[PDB]
């Protein structure tokens, strides 16, 4: 009934700010950790427990840790408005950044900070009675996110063992780029994430920019918009643990239904009613329109075209005023479509969830208020095209050792590049073999 | 507190010519609380703990400057909506309490700050209590679950509590059953001021307090929010009274409809009026009149009054139904 | 059941001022001495530490002794100084000079009779006398010499009562005085024969408490003396308030000392938390017990993890269930079984008192008998052997009149105390 | 008719508060000693006489003494709510405790206090006309309870002679513990108690904590709960003297039916309908159900398992609405069970008692209101396990003369340890011989 959140580096902490703003506003906790007198009268409830724990005086404090090697973002949290919400021990900051070097985070600098992080997570996990997983937020393009995320996931995976770990990861977009060394860091990160993660959700900033231009009418978006959309997605996936519903979905059921083979755990994510107030008042939004919307590539938050592959499993979460018979009719209509294809070894391709709590509206937000929404996470062979493009960029730079001397200076053998590149090549071959159209009877 | 005035030199210190370090108060020139070689304004060393002090003061003028408006961070723009609401309230102390805080008089350990503990008064009342005195007092002196944070759940729980309180209290019992809910409805109607039949939080509180139910302002806030269907924080008297009557069982509905269908066929053109009901009723057959505790004339007089209509008014099925749901509440 | 306090030397007088502030606050005594409390529960045991003055006043049963009046003028000038009885201050006209022999033999024998007269006048006034409590430093001059002289005389005159001492011992990192090893060695030799129960404190451990746990930026001796005043006032709480399981100094000694020489104990007090964090964590019996056994929270430099507990005692204050206390003490004994001496079936005694200190919901004070006390004395003996082989400063002591044979006897006795602790550390059932 | 209660030390005084609270509320005496005069009573009544005597003005005063060496607990009783009920002479208090030393209570300090206690008991025994025994409550783990209890029982046994003495002692729990020196005090107490006691009811705290956690729903119990359960047991045992019934049982019948040999007087206890108010309305509580309950070890108030031994005698007291035929059917069903075994020399193993007064409900209490209850006291060889473990802990400590210097210094010979340890060895053999089925007879 409980989940612990770990935020790493700049993208992970900034997305965390939007997530905790949303979870506070959805439950009704004030920025100072208190809860108004009228929310706590007449009835006694426990739904906050998934994300907050209360002290004996009734203050709420959240179940999260913030990890960074540079102080600036955590110092912004320490001096901002939510200063009193977080426990000060949870906000951990080092002296200097990993400077876009995976080697600096993993070998040289993260090795000093990792034991404090493990001590905080242990002190939190001992004060729990139904921990049901870890949520991790990080970007694989930067040095500290890749290196310290890998080292911390390895240590967590040995100490806690079988417990599930779900990651939300921002991968380098196919043509917008911010730093030169992104391919090396992304390959080396992906090598560690293969062994130590149960489900990995892939995000690309170029898709969220396209979605914000096409559906909403925003010509000049900034990171706060993207982070609020990611927060809505995380709230949709975790709503099944916190509110009443017709068909609940426990976090272990996602892992049981979505992963066919132990390496095939990378999933695509999309969200349906991203809409502005002027369009929202011109249209009805019944179940069948949003179900048809989630399968169009204009709705996805990752830059991939699912028409170039085959689906293996889809998990559809409906929240708000929806009745199961329309979900069944919608899924049967989607199944009828000819441009949507499932692998022939997966005949029963769908998992459904239905929750009664509608999505919350944030005062400065840009989404409209709507009675229902659906969020989808799905496993498809199309993801193999993203890795092939990362491998092409790695091959171009590595053929001449373009920047390797930094990595070798900070403690890494040149051999580790070839090992990671061969492991990701094997992942590409796994997606080629698993997606085989048919096997011969002879 | 505003402008400091508790970090400054006191008259006793000036008269005694006190120096700095015996008490370590940084007010004398050339001495300052340096954390990491810098002041607390700079983010070095132990600034977070020193900013958590009870007597800490930051030199920020209330009247703002222009460059503060011009220079803003993206995080500040994101989280400014909550900051405006969160800046409304803050604890305050007088000067004597600030003297006590600076002098750190009553503390269990050097870092104990009891003035920042919100549960201090109940701790003070709770102090000096012994196990036997609590557990061995004078022996003479000494709920359907509802799940969800939804306001509908709160409204349902509050309605159930009110119904239980009215059943255990039972004020205004008449010679003919059905006067409790009538009194509650009349009390609510009397405190309406506009005439359109709607109430806000404060009038709801006054009305339910007059009706005999012990409540509080948060109860009424929750109830009005839960029963609101048009986003104006107005409470309809009809809706709340219908919820106070409750869900009706099938047998009672069957009897009521059967009696109404019988009464409909004894009138002309199938129109039933209140004088029909007054004439045709058989009041001397109740168990309360045959046992010998209520007179028949008083019971008939009580029955005629509870309708709140003239003797020639048309009594539809809705009025008959509502009247006898009100009466079934006591049986 | 009344206790008589003796404060000796600069350290003792300074710690005593903070102790009497804490006790006067807990019983609601104004700094003028007037009772201003708000419950009858405060009055029924006021006699334990206070004597009754005529109109409203109460006077504290304490004797102040020093060889130069500088400290006495400082304590009389303090915020609670007025409460002390004028006749209880005994002082000479020249300092101890940091020399044990001067403090023990020349000015000691000259003043000691007036101090014994005051202690007897104070002792014979009690309806029933409980043990004495002594605060002094071992590294100083008048504290060590005249304190141990007075301890020997009171043990001769009142051998059936309890003798309790709180003692300050030189830090391993920075000396405040060059001749600390001689004064420390002679004092430990006197204490191991004379004392019934002795508590030891390192100033370095209090600095580590302040910096790591309380995160104070610029701690001062007032903070160290407040932590010490907290534990000393906490050990006696069950003597003077009601509770579900009463306890007493003699009952503590009977449960803590397996053999008469093994009476040196370590101390700790549990609720310690930084000013920023206190709003973020509620008090509970698991939190108090886990901090209570963490070696970071113990007031000596030796750490329990290098030794084994023979016995320990915990006194809890507050209204709480006994089941949680018993099960916590069982869980700690079962999970860390290698650190407890196996030939004793249960090492922890518990006691429960209903009234916590003001502003705290619950508190516990911990007393521990651990073999790691041998490490402090061995280090002091090393510094003594380096200085003594070369007669580094011996002419001062010989000029006062001491025979060199006292130094060899005191060294031998401390070495035997270290040996006895080491043998019980490495003992086995066989 | 009359019985005198002797309360010793901390456990005995605190259990006395719960006992006298119950006896007052059951008879109807107010905390000030005066029964409500009401309008009138139709016939004269006398049931209170067993525990109260009336003054010529109609005040009631109880037949009890409270003995302690430390003042705090008795001064707490003197300042509490029942101040006017007790006679001030009955509350006897010394100056200082026995400091967990049996030697201090027995030799040095109790010798001063015993003559005041004996004078008070003499003044009580002179104001009786049918005294039929002493009930004693004390703990053997502490110094004054063991030492002064033994010395006072010796003096009572010489002065009053044949009069019966029944003890409700609290022996040390098998793994929960409170003090280090418990084995020495318990062994030395048991040596004196063996010769001078007629029936020893033995109680442990770990069993009542287990009973309050499992049956009642209390997560954090405290001594007031345990003391109220003990008070209920004492009220059940003394009800046979005070109210009308079908089969009464005088205190001499317990000794005649339950004790086969003069040393075999250690007994076990068990109480059936320990239940909460919310559980009580979903279940019937028939005679056979509570009779089946009393034999399960989860119902016992001492920590021993009777399946590892053989029963020698059982005495079953039923109070409330019970009919003898249902008691007979229940006892015959218990007798049918194969996991309950009796020694072959005891064919008629049961004694029954039936009283009409149902158990009283105390305003702050945690037990529900019930129409019937059963209480059991039984003699079984499984009680040998309780001693063997105390003796083993004594042997472990005495092998190194642990703490012995305190006992020898306060006035006791070292020889006293060896005699008592040999006497408990003989008690172990008594339990071996009594439990032997048969010999090689023709
Ligand atoms: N959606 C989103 N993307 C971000 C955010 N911040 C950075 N990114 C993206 O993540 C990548 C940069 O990763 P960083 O988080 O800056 O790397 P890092 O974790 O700080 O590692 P170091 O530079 O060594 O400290 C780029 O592709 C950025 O566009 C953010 O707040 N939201
Ligand atoms: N069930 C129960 N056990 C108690 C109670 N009070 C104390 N005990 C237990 O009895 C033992 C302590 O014995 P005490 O009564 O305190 O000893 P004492 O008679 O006071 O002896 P001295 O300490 O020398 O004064 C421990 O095991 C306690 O857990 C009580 O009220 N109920
Ligand atoms: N904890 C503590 N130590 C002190 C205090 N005052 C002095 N000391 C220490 O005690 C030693 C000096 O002993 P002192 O009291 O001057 O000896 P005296 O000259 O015989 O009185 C040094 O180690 C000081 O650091 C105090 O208030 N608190
Ligand atoms: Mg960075
Ligand atoms: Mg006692």
């Amino acid at each position: 009934r409980e989940a612990i959140c770990i935020h790493i580096g700049q993208a992970g902490c900034q997305v965390g700010n939007a997530c905790w703003e949303l979870f506070c506003l959805e439950h009704g906790i004030q920025p100072d950790g208190a809860m108004p007198s009228d929310k706590t009268i007449g009835v006694e409830d426990d739904a906050f427990n998934t994300f907050f724990s209360e002290t004996g005086a009734g203050k709420h404090v959240p179940r999260a840790v913030f990890l960074d090697l540079e102080p600036t973002v955590v110092d912004e949290v320490r001096t901002g408005t939510y200063r009193q919400l977080f426990h000060p021990e949870q906000l951990i900051s080092g002296k200097e950044d990993a400077a876009n070097n995976y080697a600096r985070g993993h070998y040289t600098i993260g090795k000093e900070i990792v034991d404090l992080c493990l001590d905080r997570i242990r002190k939190l996990a001992d004060n729990c009675t139904g921990l049901q997983g870890f949520l991790v937020y990080h970007a694989v393009g930067g040095g500290t996110g890749s290196g310290l995320g890998a080292l911390l996931l390895e240590r967590l995976s040995v100490d806690y063992g079988k417990k599930s770990k779900l990651g939300y990861t921002v991968y380098p977009s196919p043509q917008v780029s911010t730093a030169v060394v992104e391919p090396y860091n992304s390959v080396l990160s992906t090598h560690s994430l293969l062994e130590h993660t149960d489900v990995a959700a892939m995000l690309d900033n170029e898709a969220i920019y396209d979605l914000t231009r096409r559906n909403l009418d925003i010509e000049r978006p900034t990171y706060t918009n993207l982070n609020r959309l990611i927060g809505q997605v995380v709230s949709s996936l975790t709503a099944s643990l916190r509110f009443d519903g017709a068909l609940n979905v426990d976090l272990t059921e996602f892992q049981t239904n979505l992963v066919p083979y132990p390496r095939i755990h990378f999933v695509l994510t999309s969200y349906a009613p991203v809409i502005s107030a002027e369009k929202a008042y011109h249209e009805q939004l019944s179940v069948s329109e949003i179900s048809n919307a989630v399968f169009e590539p204009a709705s996805m938050m990752t830059k991939c075209d699912p028409r170039h592959g085959k689906y293996m499993a889809c998990c559809l979460m409906y929240r708000g005023d929806v009745v199961p018979k329309d979900v069944n009719a919608a899924v049967a209509t989607i199944k009828t479509k000819r441009t949507i294809q499932f692998v022939d070894w997966s005949p029963t391709g769908f998992k459904c969830g239905i929750n009664y709590q509608p999505p919350t509206v944030v005062p400065g937000g840009d989404l409209a208020k709507v009675q229902r929404a659906v969020c989808m996470i799905a496993n498809s062979t199309a993801i193999a095209e993203v890795f092939a493009r990362i491998d092409h960029k790695f091959d171009l730079m590595y053929s001449k050792r373009a920047f390797v001397h930094w990595y070798v200076g900070e403690g890494m053998e040149e051999g580790e590049f070839s090992e990671a590149r061969e492991d990701l090549a094997a992942l590409e071959k796994d997606y080629e073999e698993v997606g085989a159209e048919s096997a011969d009877m002879d | 507190m505003i402008g400091g005035q508790h970090k400054k030199e006191r008259i006793s210190e000036r008269l005694q010519n006190c120096q700095n370090q015996p008490k370590n108060r940084c007010y004398l020139p050339g001495t300052q609380l340096l954390t990491g070689g810098y002041s607390t304004k700079t983010l070095q060393g132990n600034w977070s703990e020193e900013r958590a002090d009870a007597g800490y003061y930051d030199g920020k003028a209330i009247v703002p400057t222009h460059l503060s408006k011009i220079w803003t961070t993206e995080y500040t723009v994101m989280t400014n909506h909550a900051m405006k609401r969160a800046q409304e309230q803050a604890p305050v102390f007088d000067q004597a309490t600030l003297v006590d805080i600076v002098d750190r008089n009553h503390r269990a350990y050097p870092t104990h700050q009891p003035h920042l503990d919100p549960q201090l008064p109940k701790l003070k009342e709770e102090a000096f209590k012994t196990t036997m005195r609590t557990s061995f007092n004078h022996p003479q002196e000494v709920v359907r679950p509802v799940i969800g944070n939804t306001p509908a759940a709160q409204a349902r729980a509050i309605i159930m509590r009110f119904r239980r309180q009215l059943l255990i209290s039972m004020e205004g019992q008449s010679a003919f059953p059905g006067n409790v809910l009538r009194q509650v409805r009349l009390a609510l109607e009397r405190n309406d001021v506009v005439g359109n039949g709607v109430l806000n939080v404060e009038e709801t509180f006054r009305g339910f307090t007059e009706a005999g139910v012990e409540t509080s302002i948060p109860e009424c806030v929750a109830l009005v929010r839960g029963l609101d269907m048009k986003g104006d924080n107005m409470l309809s008297i009809r809706k709340v009274m219908d919820e106070m009557r409750g869900e009706e069982r099938d047998r009672r509905y069957s009897i009521i409809e059967g009696v109404y269908e019988l009464l409909k066929k004894l009138c002309s053109n199938g129109v039933v009026r209140l004088h029909h009901l007054v004439d045709l009723i058989d009041v001397d057959s109740m168990e309360s009149v045959l046992n010998g505790t209520v007179s028949s004339a008083d019971a008939l007089r009580a029955f005629t009054t509870q309708w709140d209509l003239p003797l020639e008014a048309h009594i539809s099925f809705e009025t008959f139904h509502t009247f006898f749901r009100d009466s079934s509440f006591e049986l | 059941r009344e206790i008589v306090c003796v404060q000796a030397g600069q350290c003792g007088n300074q710690i005593g001022s903070k102790f009497w502030e804490v006790i006067s606050d807990e019983h609601g005594v104004d700094p003028t001495g007037t009772y201003q409390g708000d419950s009858d529960l405060q009055l029924e045991r006021i006699n334990v530490y206070f004597d009754e003055a005529t109109g409203g006043r109460y006077v504290p049963r304490s004797v102040l002794i020093d060889l130069e009046p500088g400290t006495m003028d400082s304590v009389r000038a303090g915020p609670y100084g007025q409460i002390f009885r004028p006749d209880n201050f005994i002082f000479g006209q020249s300092g101890a000079g940091n020399n044990w022999a001067k403090g023990h033999y020349t000015e000691g024998a000259e003043l000691i009779d007036s101090v014994l007269d005051v202690c007897c006048k104070e002792a014979e006034s009690c309806d029933c006398l409980q043990g004495f409590q002594i605060c002094h430093s071992l590294g100083g001059g008048t504290g060590s010499g005249m304190g141990t002289l007075l301890i020997s005389k009171l043990r001769e005159q009142y051998p059936d009562r309890i003798m309790m001492t709180f003692s300050i011992i030189p830090s391993p990192k920075v000396s405040d005085t060059v001749v600390e090893p001689y004064n420390t060695t002679l004092s430990v030799h006197q204490l191991v024969e004379n004392s019934d129960e002795s508590m030891c404190i390192d100033n370095e451990a209090l600095y580590d408490i302040c910096f790591r746990t309380l995160k104070l930026t610029t701690p001062t001796f007032g903070d160290l003396n407040h932590l010490v005043s907290a534990v000393v006032s906490g050990v006696t709480c069950c003597l003077r308030f009601p509770g579900q399981l009463n306890s007493d100094l003699r009952k503590l000694a009977v449960n803590l000392v397996p053999f008469p020489r093994l009476h040196f104990f370590m101390m700790g007090f549990a609720p310690l938390t930084s000013r920023g964090s206190q709003q973020y964590r509620g008090l509970s019996v698991p939190e108090l017990t886990q901090q209570m056994f963490d070696a970071k929270n113990m007031m000596q430099a030796a750490d329990p993890r290098h030794g084994r507990y023979l016995t320990a005692s915990a006194l809890f204050r507050g209204r709480m269930s006994t089941k949680e206390v018993d099960e916590q003490m069982l869980n700690v004994q079962n999970k860390n079984s290698s650190y407890f001496i196996e030939w004793i079936p249960n090492n922890i005694k518990s006691s429960v008192c209903d009234i916590p200190p003001k502003g705290l919901k619950m508190a516990v004070t911990f007393i521990g008998n651990n073999t790691c006390i041998q490490e402090m004395f061995r280090r002091v003996g090393e510094q003594f052997t380096l200085m003594f082989r070369r007669k580094a400063f011996l002419h001062w002591y010989t000029g006062e009149g001491m025979d060199e044979m006292e130094f060899t006897e005191a060294e031998s006795n401390m070495n035997d105390l270290v040996s006895e602790y080491q043998q019980y550390q490495d003992a086995t059932i066989e």
